[PDB]
């Protein structure tokens, strides 16, 4: 959009980080599927580096995003200020129990 | 004692100078051959530099016979060392410095207090030339006579990465060194350059005189040059290596330009500031002595 | 950076009116400040401040908040439409260090040596050929609108 | 009557103080117009960052809260022994060693404190990876062989932040205006290997370019990319490529950065595929085999520090200042102290020296006696000869 | 549980975001647990909410 451009970016991170998987198995087995082309979204695939993850970096740019927009949160009072920082530091710690 | 040839100590094959290189005994020459230098929009222009002290430093009373070669050769290309300039046993060179000195420098790279047996020891005219100028590393820490350690620089860019019409110029664009590479290249080039009998250039450096120095200058200009790459190494900025499609080309920015580095790293030998200031004195005296 | 700014706008002037060919009592020939460490602003403002730039005299820039146009200014330099200029400013912005100076400067800097064989001034230091700019920009900072007759 | 007593006296403690090893920040610059405490963080490229300097709310039994009264006492209810004149108490000059040796005794606690996982994050410094696609742009080309590619997802999420940490311009966008020797003063400046696509077709000597000399061309997205190359051969084609992973050593090379030795990069192959639970597991195991020496000084300090490190990350860590904004600053030359430039996977130089032998011993052939594969056969063994 | 970072749960400024945390954050259960996962990939029907 012209000018809600921090929304659509926002948006974009409730993007699914699956694939589309078409039923094979269940069609070789003639199992009954009420569409034409069964088939069903993964939500997430097999890690193929040795180290590095795609879902748990993913979810790392997520909470980077995150970060940037609770700290561009403009606030009043003082708590919310403190609240505003402690949120970014949970934030940091998500990312490792999900990596 | 041996015998100085009509060139230098250097013409003998026991001070052949060759880097290790492709698993054979390379000369520098042939391994200068691989560099290759990407232009950077900087330039270098070379001042003049500064005449060298008359002062020579005391040789304070030293019974030992000081390993001079070895605290030289550290100084510039040694991955450890560092406080260079603490000991100061770089000043016993002026004990070879007087006419008719009893003292003696061993083809070993030690200046024994009198003659011995069983040391073969370089021609007393040649290193009394020699000392009476590359003494004065010995007062390379003391304030009043410290050499420039960023201008100086500039020679050493032209005298390696300078094409032959830089050099004439006075002036050449700042570069970025290049070379294929194996591991740990820049380390195993400094310790095969350590290793170099380099009191056998700087005395024939300095006692040749006439034809018979030029006919030295063009011999040994890529044994300088190799000299100088290993201290380029020393105080460049960074040095990367690139993958170029399963090879590897170490990179070092910049040529000519002392970036005054002191926290070591694992590519290259690092200066300590006490290795600057004796480095930057040691190129004062030797570049003075190559354009004469 | 103020201190740079100011240094760069006493040079500016001085520079400005030995230009014009006058006598002048400076108390020192090149009156901007050289940083020997400093951050990226600073750098920019060495930068910009040895070019001696046209718009300086033209009355481009506003000196209400000086460092701040200086630095839009080098901006400008950083990317400019000139080749010359541009790689000028580059070199100069990556020897900070270095003191750049005009060839007419160095040769006030070599009577003064002369005069005071002793005399200590800042060793590190390249001299470069002004590039000339034929854009005569008009300006006029002060009250007063003004009423163009157009062609 | 006590202006005396502080400013001949507590002066020459608060100079003392400030050389003491383990006083390492600089305090307060004597402008309350300007200062703010430099702010180092510990970067990873592959995690999010830690700040040094935190309102983390651990108040260290309560050293964090400030009693301002505690000026009425000083100026009111205590004496001291220059203030005392009149009686001479004769000023105490204490010894430096008590202090000296705890700081000793700290420094070396956590100095090697760290040392096991400083030794396997340098091993699999080298080891993470972007996915990327490789088209053949021509007949006959091994799978391996194309133009390489990869999302801008990808570059985002690894390469660039390392670009950041090694200290160079960010990679010059291709507009298919691009002459190839643009490309190659890109990566001439930039020593990793990579452009990033932006629009246009890309002309046919570009695209030699980026083939010959294995550039990665940094795509924002996988759709119709044959369009954004001018396939003049025809052989390049949306459905003809061969995705891969692709190593940050097999891109990245720096000394003091990621690991890049072959011996290691033979280490990693012979890795099982990995997990941060999996790498913890291994730094607990190495910690658990070598158990410290420690002066007592050190256990107490230990024990009040005194136990989790396993939440940062430390892929390629690097010590780096972040402005206020929050943003994380590139290592500044001219401000940041050398040692911050490259942890050098925060292992001592020794250390490192030897390392290098190691990897000897580890690449050599005399002491590569796991054998893999074997022939089943039905022949007699009539004479035996292991070789 | 691993909600928070020590010591954030402690901190007296964290509080608002604690209970916030709180307040979302479900004990877990693996009959509920399985039945999101079963979710994913079971027909609906009746329209979920
Ligand atoms: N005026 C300039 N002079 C020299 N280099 C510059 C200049 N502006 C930017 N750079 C280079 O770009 C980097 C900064 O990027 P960028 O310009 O996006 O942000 P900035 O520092 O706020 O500058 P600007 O205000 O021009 O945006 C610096 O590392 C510097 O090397
Ligand atoms: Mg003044």
């Amino acid at each position: 959009l012209a000018g809600a451009n921090t929304i659509i970016a926002i948006m974009r991170l409730f993007t699914p980080q699956g694939f589309l998987r078409t039923d094979d198995l269940a069609i070789a087995a003639n199992f009954p599927r009420a569409s034409r082309n069964p088939q069903t979204y993964i939500p997430y695939t097999n890690q193929r580096g040795t180290v590095t993850n795609e879902f748990a970096s993913r979810f790392r740019t997520i909470v980077a995003t995150l970060a940037n927009v609770v700290n561009e949160r403009a606030v009043q009072d003082d708590m919310q200020k403190a609240t505003r920082s402690c949120t970014k530091q949970w934030l940091r710690h998500l990312e490792t129990q999900f990596d | 004692m041996l015998q100085q040839p009509t060139g230098g100590y250097t013409t003998l094959e026991q001070f052949a100078f060759t880097i290790r290189n492709d698993g054979t005994n390379a000369t520098p020459t042939q391994f200068l051959q691989l560099l290759s230098y990407e232009a950077t929009e900087n330039e270098l222009v070379k001042k003049t530099i500064p005449t060298p002290e008359t002062h020579l430093p005391s040789a304070r009373n030293v019974p030992g016979n000081v390993y001079i070669e070895d605290a030289i050769t550290q100084a510039l290309f040694g991955i450890s060392a560092q406080n260079v300039n603490a000991h100061g046993y770089f000043s016993r060179l002026s004990a070879l410095a007087l006419p008719n000195t009893s003292a003696r420098l061993g083809l070993d790279g030690v200046i024994y207090n009198s003659e011995t047996i069983n040391i073969p020891f370089y021609d007393p005219a040649a290193v009394a030339n020699f000392a009476a100028t590359y003494a004065k590393l010995g007062n390379a820490s003391t304030p009043r006579y410290r050499a420039d350690m960023i201008d100086i620089y500039a020679h050493v860019g032209l005298e390696l990465a300078g094409t032959d019409a830089e050099r004439a110029a006075g002036v050449m664009p700042v570069k970025r060194a290049k070379f294929d590479s194996w591991e740990g290249s820049l380390i195993s080039l400094s310790r095969d350059v350590v290793n170099w009998k380099i009191l056998a250039f700087l005395i024939d450096l300095c006692s040749l005189e006439g034809e018979a120095l030029r006919a030295f200058k063009t011999r040994n200009r890529d044994v300088f040059r190799m000299m100088l790459f290993i201290m380029s190494t020393a105080v460049a900025a960074n040095v990367v290596n690139r993958k170029v499609t399963k090879r590897v080309d170490r990179v070092l920015e910049y040529i000519g330009v002392n970036s005054m580095r002191t926290a070591g790293r694992t590519a290259t030998i690092t200066y300590d500031l006490s290795r600057h200031e004796f480095a930057a004195k040691f190129l004062q005296l030797t570049f003075t002595r190559w354009n004469a | 950076i103020d201190h740079f700014a100011a240094k760069i706008l006493e040079d500016w002037r001085q520079k400005e009116k030995l230009d014009k060919g006058a006598l002048v009592e400076a108390d020192r020939v090149i009156q901007r400040l050289i940083p020997l460490s400093s951050s990226t602003y600073v750098q920019r403002l060495a930068a910009i401040g040895a070019l001696y730039p046209n718009e300086f005299t033209e009355n481009v820039l506003d000196l209400s908040r000086l460092s701040t146009a200086l630095l839009q200014l080098s901006d400008t330099y950083y990317q400019h439409a000139n080749d010359q200029l541009r790689r000028l400013y580059r070199r100069m912005y990556n020897d900070s260090r270095t003191l750049y100076m005009t060839q007419r400067h160095q040769e006030l800097l070599l009577a003064q040596i002369t005069a005071d064989p002793n005399i200590l001034l800042y060793p590190y230091t390249y001299i470069f050929t002004t590039i000339p700019t034929s854009m005569n920009y008009i300006s006029n900072t002060g009250q007063g609108r003004i009423k163009h007759s157009l062609t | 009557n006590i202006a005396v007593a502080h400013t001949d006296h507590l002066s020459v403690v608060y100079a003392t103080m400030s050389n003491f090893m383990l006083n390492f920040t600089n305090n307060f610059s004597g402008n309350h117009a300007t200062f703010k405490p430099d702010q180092y963080v510990i970067t990873s490229p592959e995690g999010s960052y830690k700040p040094i300097i935190e309102r983390q709310g651990e108040t260290v039994d309560g050293l964090t809260i400030i009693d301002t009264s505690i000026v009425w006492p000083i100026l009111c209810q205590c004496t001291y022994p220059l203030v005392r004149q009149s009686i001479m108490e004769e000023i105490v000059y204490p010894d430096p060693s008590t202090t000296l040796s705890q700081s000793l005794s700290v420094a070396q606690v956590l100095s090697k404190l760290t040392l096991p996982d400083a030794f396997i994050n340098m091993i699999l410094s080298g080891g993470d990876s972007v996915v990327m696609r490789t088209y053949q742009t021509e007949a006959d080309d091994d799978l391996d062989e194309g133009i390489r590619m990869t999302t801008y997802d990808q570059y985002l999420s690894h390469i660039r932040e390392r670009l950041h940490i090694t200290n160079v311009p960010d990679p010059i966008y291709i507009t298919g205006a691009s002459t190839p020797d643009q490309i190659a003063a890109s990566v001439q400046a930039t020593h990793v290997a990579v452009v990033l696509y932006q629009s246009g077709v890309i002309n046919g000597p570009a695209s030699t370019y980026l083939r010959e000399n294995e550039v990665l061309v940094v795509m924002p997205d996988y759709y119709d990319v044959v369009s954004r190359f001018a396939n003049a051969n025809l052989q390049m084609n949306n459905n003809r490529y061969h995705e891969s992973v692709l190593e940050i050593a097999d891109i990245f090379d720096q000394a003091d950065f990621i690991q890049t030795s072959d011996a290691v990069r033979q280490l990693r192959a012979l890795m099982p595929t990995l997990s941060t639970s999996q790498i913890r597991h291994a730094i607990e195991r190495i910690a658990q085999i070598t158990d410290v020496d420690s002066t007592d000084y050190g256990k107490l300090t230990l024990r009040f520090l005194g136990t989790l490190t396993r939440s940062l990350k430390m892929q390629n860590a690097q010590i780096r200042r972040i402005r206020p904004d929050g943003t994380v600053l590139r290592y500044d030359d001219q401000i940041d102290i050398e040692a911050f430039r490259w942890s050098r996977y925060f292992l001592d130089e020794l250390q490192l020296r030897r390392l290098s032998v190691g990897l000897r011993l580890i690449t050599n052939p005399r002491i590569a006696r796991r054998f893999n594969g074997v022939r089943i056969m039905y022949l007699t063994d009539d004479d035996p000869d292991p070789d | 549980k691993r909600y928070f970072p020590e010591n954030l749960e402690q901190n007296q400024s964290a509080a608002r975001l604690v209970s916030a945390v709180k307040a979302r954050a479900s004990e877990a259960d693996i009959s509920s647990i399985h039945l999101a996962i079963a979710r994913e990939v079971s027909p609906m029907f009746n329209v979920h909410e």
